[PDB]
């Protein structure tokens, strides 16, 4: 029914602007009470921070309130500007919808959320390379040094998620991350189906499409 | 400013069995005849899904073995029969003052009988060679519970500080765990060595488990 879609995420600079977008689909933004954006720091917990409501009356967290939020009834779209980006404004930013019985800041609708990182440093796209097989067998990619996160990997073009293992990113010394997914097939058909991880990085508009053939 | 208290930090129950967990407010959350607390649920790397608002309504389309009780300070969160999809963090939030802040969250695991790992070795691609970096990965494959070792040898040296892991949450289908361990050579030293082994040791195991290749081969 109803379905948030964020965009405006991605790399941002220290002390530039951010704004976020979200939206709404298969629902009028001016039949909700109120949008809210709600912000998760990497391993930390939720943080509201700010709402606009039909009305057009605004709140913010006082933790940040060098931000603004806006709504615009005709693009069916709500926005969060923050400017003076830190490091602590480095999270996942979700939008979300207020409610309109039994108060109104309990969320139910959300969106997909979108990873923000603030940093200086400058993009780099990834290397794809293959984790040949040698019952059941396993192969995989190495998605290998890129910046900044997050990295999307499917197998077959979504078609295969049964047994696949895609890993939690490692920071490694150069400054890059790199990460690997698995996938456990049936060893009767390494030689009829054909297996291809689908790599996406899009702060560098990096799309690879890597086949694991048995060596 | 309201502060709120979850409690545990984390838990782990067998499936099936009840998980009982509770949020305590610095202050009363009680207005009107209602109790401004909610719970959500939020699974790995998903956006929270609410469960419980005004302290004990139902979310529609949640499914009834999730309730919320209490009033004031004290709330209480319970699943009546813990399902493997019910893995994820849970958290409490009040819905009467601004900020609006949530609970600090509590990590609900299920705990299943022990499951030795299946280990898996690859060794590099070709085309990795010719950067002149050689990545080794280890595999270690649907185990529980979490903690496993593994240990890395080069023709029988054991290695130290060239490796790095990377552990999965805990799968819903199978309620286990996987690792990720990848050690890094450089292309001379690779093409200078034929055994690369990976020792896994696990508690599901009688004896460490060692997979091979020889390089060449």
């Amino acid at each position: 029914e109803v379905q948030l879609v964020e965009s405006g995420g991605g790399l941002v600079q220290p002390g530039g602007s951010l704004r976020l977008s979200c939206a709404v689909s298969g629902y009028s933004i001016t039949s909700g009470y109120s949008w809210n954006w709600i912000r998760q720091a990497p391993g930390k917990g939720l943080e509201w921070v700010a709402s606009i409501t039909y009305d057009g009356s605004t709140n913010y967290n006082p933790s940040v309130k060098r931000i603004t939020i806006s709504r615009d009834d005709s693009k069916n779209t709500f926005y969060l500007q923050m400017n003076s980006l830190r490091a602590e404004d480095t999270a996942v930013y979700y939008c979300a919808r207020g409610s309109h019985y039994f108060g109104h800041w309990h969320f139910a609708v959300w969106g997909q959320g979108t990873l923000v990182t603030v940093s200086s440093a400058s993009t780099k796209g990834p290397s794809v390379f293959p984790l040949a097989p040698s019952g059941t067998a396993a192969l995989g990619c190495l998605v290998k040094d890129y910046f900044p996160e997050p990295v999307t990997v499917s197998w077959n073009s979504g078609a295969l998620t049964s047994g696949v293992h895609t890993f939690p990113a490692v920071l490694q010394s150069s400054g890059l991350y790199s990460l690997s997914s698995v996938v456990t097939v049936p060893s009767s058909s390494l030689g009829t189906q054909t297996y291809i991880c689908n790599v996406n990085h899009k702060p560098s508009n990096t799309k690879v499409d890597k086949k694991v053939e048995p060596k | 400013d309201i502060q709120l208290t979850q409690s545990p930090s984390s838990l782990s129950a067998s499936v099936g069995d009840r998980v009982t967990i509770t949020c305590r407010a610095s202050q009363s959350v009680d207005y009107d005849g209602d109790s401004y607390m909610n719970w959500y649920q939020q699974k790995p790397g998903k956006a929270p899904k609410l469960l419980i608002y005004a302290a004990s309504y139902l979310e529609s389309g949640v499914p009834s073995r999730f309730s919320g009780s209490g009033s004031g300070t004290d709330f209480t969160l319970t699943i009546s029969s813990l399902q493997p999809e019910d893995f994820a963090t849970y958290y409490c939030q009040q819905s009467h003052e601004d900020p609006y802040t949530f609970g600090q969250g509590t990590k609900v695991e299920i705990k299943r009988t022990v499951a030795a790992p299946s280990v898996f070795i690859f060794p590099p691609s070709d085309e990795q060679l010719k950067s002149g970096t050689a990545s080794v990965v280890c595999l270690l494959n649907n185990f529980y519970p979490r903690e496993a070792k593994v240990q890395w040898k080069v023709d029988n040296a054991p290695q130290s500080g060239n490796s790095q892991e990377s552990v999965t949450e805990q799968d819903s289908k199978d309620s286990t765990y996987s690792l990720s361990s990848t050690l890094t050579l450089s292309k001379a030293d690779y093409e200078k060595h034929k055994v690369y082994a990976c020792e896994v040791t696990h508690q599901g195991l009688s004896s460490p488990v060692t997979k091979s290749f020889n390089r060449g081969e």
